[PDB]
């Protein structure tokens, strides 16, 4: 191979100039997602990575320094394709603003554009343009091509939409989009549903967008885009809970490929990164490419072309013969040469030459899908790949894949070795196994296995009296004007302040969103205005709700926050947890828990996480500090003094609740001033706001800030039931439980808002604060308004336990909040014995949680199994892999599983879903919905597990009939009774009490009996001869 | 965009304070003669000397969002370090 390096370019060059670059738009530098046909349709997605080819082969010229100017050619090229995505956005510029302020699938971006013009193309209701990776991967290239030198952005005012731009994909944790391949899933119903696609490439674009001068080196201060790390922190939550599954329907996509691998690389961890690249090797490899995701129907035989929607049956036919996409290989190549592993370049390779189709000059062509002909369907379905696939693409026909053939130019180039990998990744989104000292990237400077994070641990006191007070115990703090110079803000402040951040009146762009800050966050070190400011966590908010205020809870709160920095926390400096100490924290029996807290902080660790204890002074010499430039460039110096932290210089209740809501008469008023209680009062002021308006006038003065004087006296004493009517009464909804509830169902958990025996809503799909404020008050309960505070009050609990514990809510796939608050409601009846009971409302919210936490456990120790099948039933905790035993059994009985009237049948139930499916998982719940008794559910639910045992072991039998397992319930049922009858005759019949207090394991056990019965209707069968096992007699 | 006013300042008495005091800051070892007459360096006139350096310095890093205003902060800063060391 004697060829110059300029023939081996011209090479590509000749196929660059005539397979993408020729049919790049000349007015907006798009390029048309349909070559031959006239259409207009430039995809966002498919015009990014064209502009990456062009930019490649522009890497690969820039050494030859006799480019000939082809150089200039296709590294503008790449700049011409950038800014005309740049300029289709900024045209779409007030949808910028409200997919900011609310993001949604009719808010958002457009996708589609046309390629002549830039205007919109197609609606909301003909294209799903919610797409999330494209955004994305516009930001991710864009810091890609002026990192290498590439100058796209050519003034502030841009710089003010990418700004813009990183905001929209800030809050994409919790928005649902319709993925790249703009079907949101294998169902077609037009539903979108949250992808580890496009969450992993908002994290990608979050990482190298961060701190980034969008000038280049012709950059100063006023260009730096700023990227909160705590909606990036949540958006990789959700792509390592989403992970190894693309998403809730797909277990695998090869869409991955493009985030895990280039050009994104949004995977840190190489354990999951090797389990989510098997399942993509495993279950969508091919021979004539990668199948987008299994049942992928998508321009196949089996697909009506008119129809823009899936039936709920028609992906059952789409098994097998999904359409196979040459392009993977290609991205399997790139990854090949990134990663070092030069058998995967060349296996990918040797892949690719068949699948590879040449024009009429030879130039390749990469066929965007190949699929199996109507005539060779079910042949394929038999046997799959073994049956020849004909290509959509061929070249010579005018159709060409530019996204085919421009990563086709990439991963040449990288193969070849004319472009280096470290090229088309200046900024490194592939880091090696040498994972340290990368910003928001996962690596610190202890790397990616170590993660002894030491915490900067200001003490600060609200007052000198609390100042000195704790003093004199021992502990050390600076009260605010203490730390004088420095300001300690809120984190509204902060907000506050980033409202200035990004607006450009120009585009009739706001600014950063109003949204809290949290502990990331508030961990970092801002200098606004010429103040250094540093913000103490969001935990010691004593507005957003009233658990803070338990002082059990913010020690935990504070323990967790310290927990949550220390694994979440990846940035140079050393983060600063400013810990504030109130009045109300030390007044009362509050102390003692404070002071061990406190003294574990000065000795230096605290739930296993290192923290320092220092002076703010000292904790803030040094690090980085956030400089907010945006709020002095647009010369805003005389902006308002943001309102730094100021220094400060018993029975039950006689009054029940039906005896006087029942009392006709208004004389309650006079009540009112009779009674002396806080919640007589908590409640009668309620009442007036409901039965004399919203803002009648009081003794103390409107009703409205009445409640308001109340709710914040009432915790002040720490008299629970006022304070929870205080809340309930106001409508008070704190910031967390929106974001707990997208954390509860990213990990495959439904959450149903609503009491016991009432209306509950599942909440299927992450939601804004805004409508789930709406569920929790108002369609949700309206039988007690305190339902809601109670039901808020869970909802932070079991966002604590699921981080902290997450092994501990293992087979609640439906956290129900009603019947949570249930157990523990009739666990206090159980600890309460023959005495009146403790109210969940008495409770302090300490309490609850711990009650919580007993109810919760593994296995509870000691009680009657009689009351753990109570406490493991109304829970609905199923056995670990209890949903997948329900395949094993649902495909061993022809005729289905019948339960108390709701039958699950064999089919469509098998042809449907796959069995490590979440829709099977929720099919079961709703079969087993019907069943009122939760110990009950759980005799059953341990029936389901045992014939499950015995289905497993045993091969040979398999039933006839329906299996209805009430029957089985009460057929092991009645042996029970002429058992222990035989034994001591007990005269209650009908009774489940005998039953249920019996363990499973033991000389006579319920799964004994269930076994028994099991094996009866079993063995009304014919049997089956195995020949794993076969018969010796 | 433009150098806030504050810095702007900071500049004429980043000259007082270089015309006056700096420019006689031994390059070899950070000290500072009291006058040309007396071409010692007293302990107790140095570290009160670099004072204006070190008040000037923590100034400009008040403001350092940009190269030169990090460079002259660093300087002034440093400046202090030397003296200091060679103290």
């Amino acid at each position: 191979d004697n060829e110059t390096l300029w023939d081996k370019l011209d090479h590509y060059y000749r196929i660059v100039k005539s397979t993408l670059l020729l049919y790049q738009s000349p007015t907006t530098g798009l390029f048309p997602t349909k070559t031959c046909g006239g259409d207009q349709k430039a995809k966002i997605q498919d015009s990014l990575y064209c502009a990456a080819g062009a930019w490649a082969l522009a890497l690969a010229y820039r050494r030859i320094d006799d480019d000939k100017g082809r150089t200039h050619e296709l590294e503008h090229s790449a700049i011409k394709c950038m800014r005309g995505i740049l300029y289709c956005y900024m045209r779409q510029a007030d949808k910028v603003q409200q997919f900011k302020q609310d993001p949604r699938p009719t808010t958002c971006l457009h996708s589609v554009f046309n390629v002549h013009t830039g205007d919109e193309l197609l609606s909301y209701e003909e294209y799903g343009h919610l797409q999330i990776n494209a955004v994305s991967l516009y930001l991710l290239y864009l810091v890609e091509m002026i990192s290498s030198g590439l100058q796209i952005i050519y003034n502030t005012d841009e710089v003010s939409f990418i700004q813009n731009l990183v905001f929209c994909v800030e809050r994409v944790y919790r928005v649902p989009d319709f993925g790249v391949w703009e079907r949101g899933s294998k169902y077609n119903n037009g539903s979108t549903e949250l992808h580890s696609s496009s969450v992993g490439l908002a994290k990608a674009a979050l990482e190298a967008i961060n701190g980034f001068n969008l000038f280049g080196n012709q950059g100063c201060s006023w260009s730096v885009i700023f990227v909160d790390l705590d909606a990036h922190n949540r958006n990789r939550q959700t792509l390592c809970s989403l992970l190894p599954r693309e998403s809730r329907s797909h277990n695998t996509d090869a869409a991955l490929l493009p985030c895990i691998s280039y050009p994104a690389f949004a995977l840190d961890d190489e354990v999951l990164f090797s389990q989510t690249l098997d399942k993509v090797v495993r279950k969508l490899k091919g021979k004539y490419g990668f199948k987008r995701f299994l049942r992928d129907g998508y321009r196949t035989s089996l697909e009506d072309p008119n129809r823009c929607y899936y039936k709920p049956a028609e992906i059952k036919l789409f098994d097998g013969i999904e359409c196979e996409f040459p392009i993977f290989f290609l991205y399997m190549m790139i990854d090949g040469v990134f990663r070092g592993n030069p058998k995967q370049v060349q296996e990918y390779q040797d892949l690719l030459t068949p699948v590879l189709h040449h024009t009429t000059e030879g130039y390749p062509v990469v066929p965007k899908y190949y699929y199996v002909p109507a005539d060779f369907v079910e042949y394929e379905k038999n046997n799959p790949g073994s049956q020849k696939r004909f290509p959509s693409n061929c070249g010579r026909d005018g159709k060409l894949f530019l996204w085919g053939q421009a990563l086709y130019i990439i991963a040449k180039l990288l193969a070849d070795e004319l472009i280096s990998p470290k090229d088309i990744d200046p900024v490194q989104r592939y880091v090696p196994l040498k994972d340290q000292r990368n910003v928001s990237m996962r690596f610190s400077n202890q790397g990616p296995l170590e993660n002894d994070l030491v915490v900067h641990v200001a003490l600060i006191a609200e007052s000198q009296r609390l100042q000195v007070f704790l003093n004199t115990y021992g502990i050390q703090t600076q009260t605010p004007q203490q730390v004088e110079p420095i300001q300690i803000w809120p984190q509204q402040e902060l907000v506050k302040a980033y409202l200035q951040l990004g607006i450009n009146e120009k585009l009739g762009l706001s600014g950063r969103p109003d949204r809290p800050i949290g502990c990331l966050g508030t961990s970092k070190i801002y200098r606004i205005l010429g103040k250094t400011v540093v913000c103490y966590p969001i935990i010691f908010d004593l507005s957003d709700f009233y658990m803070s205020q338990d002082v059990f809870l913010l020690i935990d709160d504070i323990k967790n926050a310290l927990q949550f920095i220390k694994q979440y926390w990846k940035m140079h400096g050393r983060p600063l947890f400013l810990v504030l100490i109130r009045e109300d924290n030390i007044r009362g029996s509050r102390f003692n828990p404070i002071l061990d807290m406190l003294a574990a902080l000065k000795k230096g660790i605290i739930g296993g996480v290192k923290v320092h204890v220092d002076r703010l002074q000292t904790l803030i010499s040094g690090a980085v500090v956030e400089q907010l430039d945006f709020l002095r460039i647009s010369d805003t110096e005389e902006l308002p003094e943001f309102k730094s932290f100021e220094e400060l210089e018993g029975q039950q209740p006689d009054v029940n609740i039906s005896e006087w809501k029942d009392k006709p008469t208004h004389e309650i008023l006079q009540k009112l001033n009779d009674c002396s209680c806080l919640a007589s009062q908590a409640i009668l002021l309620g009442i007036l706001l409901k039965r004399e308006g919203p803002n009648f006038i009081t003794k103390e003065g409107t009703v409205s800030d009445h409640i308001e004087r109340v709710y914040r006296r009432a915790g002040s004493q720490k008299l629970w039931l006022a304070v929870r009517y205080g809340a309930a009464f106001t409508q008070k909804f704190s910031s967390s439980i929106a974001p707990h509830i997208t954390t509860f169902l990213v990990h495959g958990k439904q959450v149903t808002l609503g009491a016991f025996g009432h209306e509950e809503e599942v909440i299927s799909n992450p939601l804004s604060p805004r409508v789930i404020q709406n569920i929790i008050y108002y369609k949700c309960n309206t039988h007690d308004e305190r339902e809601a505070v109670i039901q808020q009050e869970l909802v932070i609990h079991i966002g604590w336990i699921i981080s902290n514990n997450p092994e501990l809510f293992s087979g609640m796939l439906k956290i129900r909040i009603g019947w949570i608050i249930h157990a523990m409601e009739y666990e206090l009846q159980i600890r309460g014995g023959d005495k009146p009971a403790l109210d969940l409302y008495q409770l302090s919210p300490s309490e609850v949680k711990q009650l919580l936490l007993d109810i919760l456990q593994p296995q509870q120790n000691g009680r009657c199994w009689l009351n753990r099948r109570q406490i493991d039933g109304s829970l609905n905790r199923t056995p670990t892999g209890f949903y997948d035993r329900v395949w094993q059994i649902l495909e061993r009985t022809p005729n289905g599983i019948i339960v108390a009237g709701k039958h699950l049948p064999q089919q469509p139930t098998l042809s449907d879903m796959t069995m490590y499916e979440m829709n099977f998982s929720l099919l079961v719940e709703d079969t087993l919905g019907n069943i009122d008794q939760p110990q009950y559910r759980q005799i059953v639910v341990e029936l389901l597990m045992v014939v499950s045992i015995v289905l497993e072991r045993n091969p040979e039998l398999e039933f006839q009939d329906k299996v209805d397992l009430d029957r089985l319930v009460k057929e092991a049922f009645n042996e029970f009774q002429k058992d222990q009858s035989r034994l001591k005759e007990i005269e209650k019949q009908d009774d489940m009490t005998s039953f249920y207090n019996t363990p499973p394991l033991g000389k006579r056990g319920t799964c004994s009996y269930l076994t028994k019965a099991v094996m009866n209707l079993l063995l009304e069968g014919e049997v089956k001869p195995n020949n794993d096992d076969p018969c010796l007699i | 965009r433009s150098r806030s006013n504050s810095g702007v300042r900071l500049d004429g008495y980043a000259r007082l304070v270089q015309q006056t005091i700096l420019c006689h800051q031994n390059p070899v070892t950070g000290l500072l003669p009291a006058s040309y007459d007396q071409k010692d360096a007293w302990v107790r006139d140095n570290v009160y000397s670099i004072l204006a350096v070190w008040g000037l310095g923590l100034a400009y890093r008040k403001n350092a969002d940009r190269d030169e205003d990090k460079a002259k902060a660093y300087e002034l800063e440093q400046s202090v370090v030397k003296l200091m060391r060679g103290l």
